[PDB]
């Protein structure tokens, strides 16, 4: 959860709501944004583990 | 799978102010064999080659026409029981505000 | 809402399955409504 919070501060998040297709997203809906953020953070954490 | 069938459009070598028995029977047979075609939404669009011009007209199949076509079997030019109450004209118009597309057979061509 | 929450993979797949069930149920309902409308047209023309 703190990881998602930290992501909420970067620029990537700002564009993930204006140009979603650039980031493999399919919608600006909060549901889609949360799902994608969770997926990317979990993937990076799993790779680090 | 997302759109809804609305009928068919076919050419006509010459203009005829009335929908032909062949067209009405074809539409009725298609509708009867396939439940998807709704008798109120489907139509037939005729593009007749008038001198140096294409005249487009849209027709709808009334329930009486549907029954007559489904029961009919004669393929001649003047089948029995073909009446002008079997069809009615619907409003159609052209538009530049969007673009449609085509879909052809995979293995072979269409013609 | 505004803040993005975190969802586990199990929760995400369960939610997707629920949404797929919802949409297939809507499709079946629409098919039965289409059957009803077709029956109405047929028995109106008969």
């Amino acid at each position: 959860q703190d990881a998602v919070d930290y992501l909420t501060w970067t620029f990537l998040y700002r564009r993930m709501t204006q140009n979603p297709n650039y980031y493999n997203l399919q919608g600006i809906s909060h549901r889609h944004l949360s799902d994608h953020l969770s997926e990317l953070v979990e993937q990076t954490l799993s790779d680090l583990e | 799978k997302e759109m809804e069938p609305l009928g068919w459009i076919h050419t006509q070598p010459n203009e005829s102010p009335q929908l032909s028995p062949q067209d009405v029977t074809t539409h009725a047979k298609i509708m009867a064999d396939n439940p998807s075609w709704d008798g109120e939404k489907t139509i037939i669009i005729t593009c007749s080659f008038t001198p140096g011009s294409c005249t487009l007209t849209a027709y709808k199949l009334t329930p009486s026409g549907y029954e007559w076509g489904r029961q009919n079997t004669d393929k001649g030019n003047n089948p029995k029981g073909y009446l002008p109450s079997h069809y009615e004209r619907v409003q159609m118009l052209l538009s530049d505000r969007f673009l449609g597309f085509f879909m052809v057979p995979a293995q072979s061509s269409w013609n | 809402e505004a803040k993005p929450k975190f969802l586990s993979k199990a929760e995400r797949e369960a939610e997707a399955l629920k949404r797929r069930q919802q949409e297939v149920e809507e499709r079946q309902r629409m098919l039965e409504e289409e059957r009803k409308k077709r029956k109405q047209f047929q028995d109106l023309g008969r």
